[PDB]
């Protein structure tokens, strides 16, 4: 019943998947070895969404892990929770992507998709009625974006009526992590927009920024980064898995968050998140949460929403709460902030209610909104790209594996076209 | 399953590896004889040492390296030293007649009878491997024997293996202190040899290392053994990420795609820090902020070039120890905001950040102290033009008087070759200037 | 705003000097128990830091090791609970059985 | 050296597409007379009267 | 309902605020370790006036703590009862004011006041119906005079309806703590009169005079002084926390005491106060308290009323009492001293009663004074300012931070204008 | 219809007109070739005020360029928008003035000023009915002050009914440019006082201060400074080219600012002028426009107006906005700062509203006011001049070109009277 097969690739892909399963593992209360120890009946009624069936009652995740180099996969197997994944889904190369897109999209990527593409089809057919996919990868990384985009491209050609999702991490110009990031980041979206129904952009800079001024822990590590994203990934599917007042499936978010087929980029943020020292000095009431969701700071997106002019957005609450203050507040914030919302889309906010809070709290908020501000990333991503192209700098590598200059310019035109539309759908009056 | 093959040629190359392999020997706990000293070693997934050493079926290990030289004294020195039992007996090929600082001798007359064996031995090593990544070549440019056998072996590599990635740590004579008087000649002739047959090379002129060593360890009278250890340090750094667990990784194949913007410009200079002796060691903090600044400082350049005269092209950073991502993010933030160092208009982001966890080890009886934070840097900057011009001058003056040319015509090498080489060096200078201008 | 000089002398008792208020000033009494209770806790651990003062900043806070159900259970931090040695070969690879291929299958 | 004035203050923010930028209020305020059907329910007129101002304001 | 806010800045502000919060916690029944250990049900009836609610029944005070020097925040936090305050309410810089007004209102404050305004706005809007603001600051110091006043202007401009309270410890020529005290204080009066609706000055030298004479304690310290003020302003807000025969709120106090907008300066006092020697030898009745209330030395400001005439004065009694005695005593004092009360306003004394007195006494009285004697206080400071300014001594610091001598001259003129306009009524006759 | 003419004397007139004709073209939408590429019809409705029609639909700015230096004049021609000037109007000498007044007013300039007289007269009849002259020149420079004034002197001779206006850039004390500074600025006013109907002095430092404070631009250039005025120039005549609620031609401003015939000097300033990094937020609502308008820091003249009293005020709101706040805020500001406004001119502020604001904004205002402050400007210049005479240095050049001691003395008494007569009404009481 609408089970979703989760696939992630790339070193950045592995860690997100490496720990994201930890959050979902704790929600349904599955132990490291795969034996159930739940407390209530509900937590095991709707468990077919993520887990298959196996002898001894042990449950294995329907995950596909993909990477081209041995370092990433081996480490994830050694850590805790590393025994759940079955050895069959594993697929790996023997050469290495080398942070070159083409080496990951035409030569090395092509000569291995046959093996990977075989396992994915097996999982899809296994489900009673496939409901969609969900991919996490890295646009600035090689193996992630290298063949990660291509797999997404082929999948669309085979399953047209399904729904597609993506959690892409694109480098921000604040902290640089690869000299060639502008190239592989700029040309990946071109193959991304035409094929990805939904995309959710999360930039590491925002994740780092949130750490200091929300949680206030002196020294953060990558472990902290994964956990924040891990929960947010659950917010989109929060109501889908447990009973609630107003259910909302994955498509329902698509129906109410896509003004046009060519605008499929949002930003995700998680509330509440209060510092350790402020653990007990706060009130867990509806009024407090609403401020955190719409605040310019909390969004994990490099683009500040306040420069923007919202088109549509959604809210996914969790835990037992009344319906007045979920509804009444939604009216207040919109009315008092009508200067930042579209004036030709009345009642442009979606509300859902589910009554099983995350382990250790009593209220939560998962926001995924589409603000015209998301244009900010593309303008800066391309801007640095143009400076690197006028000199044909570093271009010799990309011309040694079959790609020609035609794709580069053609991809550039597509991105610039996407930038224009956002502005057009804002500077207009009824 | 990942393995590499090292190549060192020439007396200078012979000794420099000696220091590096001493470090490599201690890093993985291999006994000097070749047997595991722990005696608790277990099987399964402990073969992380395949990167340099290889199991021999029964007992000891062999270092997957080859030593080639035309002069017996240096090679025989390792044979009868304490390291006798380590190397494969026939992998230390030795010659009979020395080249004698004549590049012609080492590349047309005597060199052709020893390269044949060298290729064969490399054939034996590679076949044993399974995931060959690339080679590492060390050579002494300022010598007739080093260049010839050092060069000719390279061309043979370009055709028999093909696209395999390859790196070289050349040593060009110093700007003002150098041993050989005929150093400029074979040096320039070498410049052609490796320009279009090597992908990457780092400049390690010996004068700087005296400067770096004098200003850090307080030692006034270093010997050639001292210089060797530091170079042994850089080699360990550049390859360390390949062979230990880490959060962010860079491999040998990664470097060639983030440091060479064009095929022609394939030169870059490295730097190291911190290098703090035992005495001064304790009285600091070795904080990332202070460490990162020292690396960019001109005082630490291992090639006698000052980046200030020109602009930078692309810099790669490899950290080791207990560094954390925030520490790095601020550091790169600080460096860019300064004004003393400036970049070109066509490289918006040019930093490649790597992180490891295994701290560097301290060689017994050495000079480097024991520290937890370190930085190994390999930067390609337009300023590298200084090395060639200073060499550029020295070559032309001899020819005008045609001094010493006659021993270069005494082995059959044509008089015209010198004309060809001089043209190519001129081209390389041309290209370095052009990349640095504004759009 | 004052130094808690506790002594017999009536001119430096504070306590004997801050009873002119309408009632029993809530300040001196609550301060006293703090000094006594901290000593007992230290005895439980053992600090003897030449005075109770060096131990009088971080023995009274109530921030519990676990959240109070107001934020994600991210904990105090991965680096907080990290123990590290510094010997050679500590962090070597493991090469788990997932990628431990031995025979290199030939036929597809 | 940028010769001549090379003025770069850019007093106006620019990029603001005020499609009503050059519309004299003396024109519209007196001559809109649009929609507002002959409806009798005061609210129905009320809302339709409610909207006209906003568009005029913007 | 009718809830208020508290903003304390500078060292003196922090000290006074900490003492006041300690006293209020004592009165209401709040323990450091926050849980409720109060007995009477009346206390919890209206505890919302000065406190919110948080998960776990732990009360938090709606205070704001701010300053430009770290020690003051660190010192109050370390001490007991400073652990109630919200760390999120902590905002500060790392430079320091150094007794420079311009350093407190133009250069540094502008960069840090942005954060402070947000906290105050959010906290205030959180509650249902505000009643006003009561701010504690100092005019002779560096930080308090500037940072608080700048906050005052912005808050008043944003919220033009709710009234405001201010507690200023003006310097006096008896005991001085800064060689440049006149300047920052004198410029303070220029800006504060136009906005601060209610101001109740406090003079230190009166503290020592009152401390030495009536209390007779041999060795008093800062804790002794700060304690008294906490009593006065805790009593000023007594009816708004407890029931009574005739409730009187802040707005009531201002309406009955300020005849004209430019005359809004008051002086206060506290009673009963008894030396340690003769505590138990005297009773508790309206006669004694009323006799001590009007005494010249019982006031809390350096001004001596006997050289001036009161315009309006209100008494906020506490605890049970016989009303007829309250009325009779007030008239008797009014009639026997007609020379000290101006004539053209009949019945220039107010009264009020509450049902709960402070713990540990049968009853107490809090007195607010609005008499012409406040003219002398400003006059003396004006005398110092002119002498210090004629030679322009110490003027280079303030001239070198963007300030202009035009503003100094304007402020000096304004103070004289207020002095004249306020002393006019003493000789003015109907 | 109701058109004016432009006469720029010298490079200052060259550059000031160099940019202003550059700035205006955008306002009315004229390309570098003089070809219309506008959008709305209104833009050409009154384009005839400054432009003349010719065969081929090209427009022509009716300006005449005057100077004694060929090196500067030609420079504008090579630059952009320098071809809007017809070559016929090009009239220029051959030797220059050498920063010596006499060489530009009696011997050389008087020799060549005839030709410009013919062209200036020629342009007059071309229009339907002449409306006035607005002239920009320099008093601190010789060439402009040498033969410029003589041009202004006789222009009013042939049209005693038309009015003339002047932009003046007068020497300031902090930064000096010419050692003839005391002479050229001093005597020149003698002819301009009795000739120019309206003089609006402008001081160069204020640009630096305005650019250094609000502009915050690290490095201004003469081009940047030229722009500041260029907008300023458009403020006086803005309501002369489009519709408006209360259109106020140059006549109305004239009758509303001069209290008496001899006082024809004005001080102006432009705003708002946001910083370079002005974040996109809120909107320049009416409330903020008034405050920044009257700031003493924004005034372009060196003399701070608060040192005296305002004789009257004139404001020109730009954009679409109601006048109630114009009526109130203009009235509201007067009451609060009435200490600086003279008595016997009740309601001493004018209001004007126009519907065509500068491009890239929503509201704005240009300030024109006459206040006794300028007394300092002529005073301090007077002291510099007075020290020069008995000094009797640098007079031999001025005594060697046909004039003698009598001429210099008369002006000084005239201006000494002017300073006195300007101060007599400052202290006058009603
Ligand atoms: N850094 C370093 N360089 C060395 C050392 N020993 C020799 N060299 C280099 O070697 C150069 C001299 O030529 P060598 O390589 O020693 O001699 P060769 O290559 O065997 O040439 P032939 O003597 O003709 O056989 C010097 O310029 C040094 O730069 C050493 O211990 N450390
Ligand atoms: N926030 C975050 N970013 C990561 C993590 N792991 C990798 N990345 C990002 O991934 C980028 C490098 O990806 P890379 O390993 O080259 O991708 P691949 O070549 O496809 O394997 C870096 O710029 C990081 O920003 C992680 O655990 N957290
Ligand atoms: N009554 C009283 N006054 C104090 C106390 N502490 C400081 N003051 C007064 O505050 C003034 C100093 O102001 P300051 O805190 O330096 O202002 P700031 O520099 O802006 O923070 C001195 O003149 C003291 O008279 C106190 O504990 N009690
Ligand atoms: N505001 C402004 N003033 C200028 C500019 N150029 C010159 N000046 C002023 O003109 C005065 C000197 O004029 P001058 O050079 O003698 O004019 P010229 O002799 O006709 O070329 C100086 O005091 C400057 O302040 C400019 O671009 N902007
Ligand atoms: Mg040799
Ligand atoms: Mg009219």
């Amino acid at each position: 019943m609408r089970e979703i097969v989760h696939i992630q690739g790339g070193q950045c892909g592995n860690q997100i998947g490496a720990k994201f399963w930890e959050v979902i593992s704790d929600e349904h209360g599955i132990d490291p070895t795969g034996t159930y120890h739940g407390d209530s009946d509900l937590q095991l009624e709707r468990i077919n969404v993520y887990y298959n069936e196996a002898t001894g009652g042990r449950y294995v995740p329907r995950a596909i892990l993909m990477d081209l180099e041995p370092g990433t996969m081996d480490s994830v197997r050694a850590g805790p929770f590393g025994q759940l994944f079955r050895p069959d889904n594993f697929v790996f190369g023997q050469t290495g992507a080398g942070n070159n897109w083409a080496k990951g999209h035409y030569t090395e990527g092509a000569e291995l998709i046959d093996s990977v593409l075989d396992v994915v089809r097996k999982e899809a057919e296994g489900c009673d009625c496939l409901q969609g996919f969900q991919i996490t990868h890295s646009l600035g990384g090689g193996t992630g974006s290298g063949m990660g985009t291509l797999l997404i491209s082929k999948v669309r050609e085979e399953y047209p009526d399904r729904i597609m999702e993506t959690f892409s991490v694109v480098p921000s110009p604040k902290v640089s992590d690869t000299v060639v990031e502008p190239y592989n980041a700029t040309l990946s979206v071109h193959q991304l927009v035409e094929n990805a129904d939904e995309c959710m952009v999360i930039d590491n800079e925002a994740l780092y920024d949130i750490c200091f001024r929300t949680l206030k822990l002196t020294t953060p590590t990558y472990g902290d980064l994964n956990h924040l994203v891990s929960a947010a990934m659950s917010g989109v599917t929060c109501c889908l898995r447990f009973p609630g007042q107003l259910n909302s499936d994955l498509r329902k978010l698509a129906v109410n968050l896509i003004p046009f087929p060519r605008l499929h980029f949002f930003m995700i943020g998680f509330a509440p998140l209060t510092s350790r020292g402020s653990q007990q000095y706060r009130a867990l009431t509806v009024p407090e949460l609403t401020q955190q969701m719409f605040d310019a700071k909390n969004m994990m997106c490099a683009a500040d929403p306040r420069h923007g002019r919202y088109l549509t957005a959604s809210a996914l609450f969790r835990g037992r709460m009344s319906t007045k203050e979920v509804d009444e507040q939604m009216l207040n914030v919109q009315n008092k902030n009508s200067s930042y919302f579209v004036e030709w889309i009345p009642n442009n906010i979606k509300s859902s209610i589910c009554d099983i809070p995350p382990k250790g709290l009593k209220m939560a908020v998962t926001f995924v909104g589409n603000s015209t501000a998301i244009q900010e990333m593309f303008k800066r991503v391309a801007e640095q790209f143009t400076a690197m192209f006028r000199r044909k700098a570093f271009l010799h590598w990309y011309t040694g594996e079959g790609m020609d200059e035609m794709e580069f310019t053609e991809a550039e035109s597509n991105m610039n076209d996407l930038v224009s539309e956002y502005q057009q759908y804002q500077d207009a009056t009824a | 399953m990942r393995e590499v093959i090292s190549i060192h040629v020439g007396q200078g190359g012979i000794q420099v590896g000696n220091a590096c392999w001493e470090l490599f020997c201690l890093e993985h706990g291999i006994q000097p004889d070749g047997q595991m000293p722990s005696d608790k070693t277990i099987g399964g997934g402990d073969d992380a040492f395949n990167t340099f050493f290889s199991e021999t079926g029964a007992g000891k290990h062999v270092p997957r390296a080859v030593f080639l030289d035309l002069e017996p004294t240096v090679i025989d020195e390792v044979r009868t030293g304490t390291y006798r039992q380590l190397f494969h007996p026939e992998q230390l090929i030795s010659g009979k007649e020395d080249a004698a600082n004549n590049f012609a001798r080492g590349h047309y007359t005597i060199g052709k009878e020893i390269v044949d064996l060298c290729l064969d031995r490399i054939r034996k090593l590679a076949d044993n491997c399974t995931g060959l990544q690339g080679f590492l070549v060390f050579n002494s440019v300022g010598g007739g024997t080093g260049s010839g056998l050092g060069s000719l072996l390279l061309e043979r590599l370009s055709v028999d293996y093909g696209k395999k990635s390859k790196l070289g740590f050349t040593i060009y004579p110093s700007p003002q202190v150098s041993t050989a008087v005929v150093e400029p000649y074979n040096s320039i002739l070498s410049t052609h040899s490796l320009l279009e047959h090597t992908d990457v090379a780092v400049m390690l002129d010996n004068e700087a290392i005296y400067d770096i060593c004098r200003r850090n360890l307080d030692i006034e009278r270093p010997t050639y053994t001292n210089l060797n250890r530091l170079i042994a340090q850089v080699i360990s750094s550049l390859t360390a990420s390949l062979r230990f667990d880490g959060a962010l990784n860079v491999d040998i194949t990664e470097f060639q795609t983030n440091l060479v913007p064009y095929p022609r410009i394939h030169f870059m200079l490295s730097s190291y820090a911190p290098i703090i002796s035992a005495e001064k060691a304790y009285h600091e903090q070795l904080s990332v902020a202070e460490i990162t600044n020292s690396a960019f400082e001109p005082a630490n350049m291992m090639a006698k070039c000052d980046p200030r005269h020109g602009k930078y092209m692309a810099c790669s950073m490899m950290y080791r120890g207990d560094v954390v991502p925030k520490d790095v993010n601020a550091s790169i933030a600080t460096i860019k905001t300064k004004r003393t160092i400036q970049f070109v208009d066509w490289c918006p982001t040019g930093f490649k950040v790597g992180i490891n966890y295994q701290p560097p080890t301290v060689v017994p009886g050495g000079d480097l102290a024991k520290v937890m934070r370190a930085v190994c840097m390999i930067s390609n900057s337009t300023a590298i033009a200084e090395v060639f011009s200073r060499l550029d001058h020295k070559f032309d003056l001899m020819y005008a008087k045609r001094a010493f040319v006659h021993w270069y015509v005494g082995e059959g090498m044509e008089e015209g070759e010198f004309s060809e080489a001089r043209e190519d060096l001129a081209a390389l200078e041309k290209d370095y200037e052009e990349v640095g201008i504004e759009t | 705003a004052e130094k808690y000089k506790n002594e017999q002398e009536p001119k430096d008792n504070t306590s004997i000097q801050r009873s002119w208020l309408p009632y029993k000033d809530k300040a001196l009494q609550v301060a006293e128990n703090n000094l006594i209770k901290n000593q007992t806790l230290n005895q439980t651990k053992g600090f003897t830091p030449f005075n109770p003062l060096i131990t009088y900043k971080n023995n009274m806070s109530q921030v519990q090791q676990h959240d109070i159900a107001t934020s994600l259970p991210i904990g105090s931090g991965e680096h907080s609970d990290q123990k590290r040695t510094n010997q050679p070969g500590e962090f070597r690879h493991v090469r788990t059985d997932v990628t431990l291929i031995r025979n290199k299958p030939v036929t597809k | 050296p940028q010769f001549s004035n090379a003025s770069q203050i850019e007093v106006g923010d620019r990029s603001e597409v005020n499609h009503r930028r050059f519309v004299s209020q003396s024109k519209n305020v007196y001559g809109n007379f649009g929609k507002f059907d002959p409806v009798s329910n005061p609210g129905i007129l009320a809302s339709k009267t409610k909207w006209h101002h906003h568009l005029q304001s913007k």
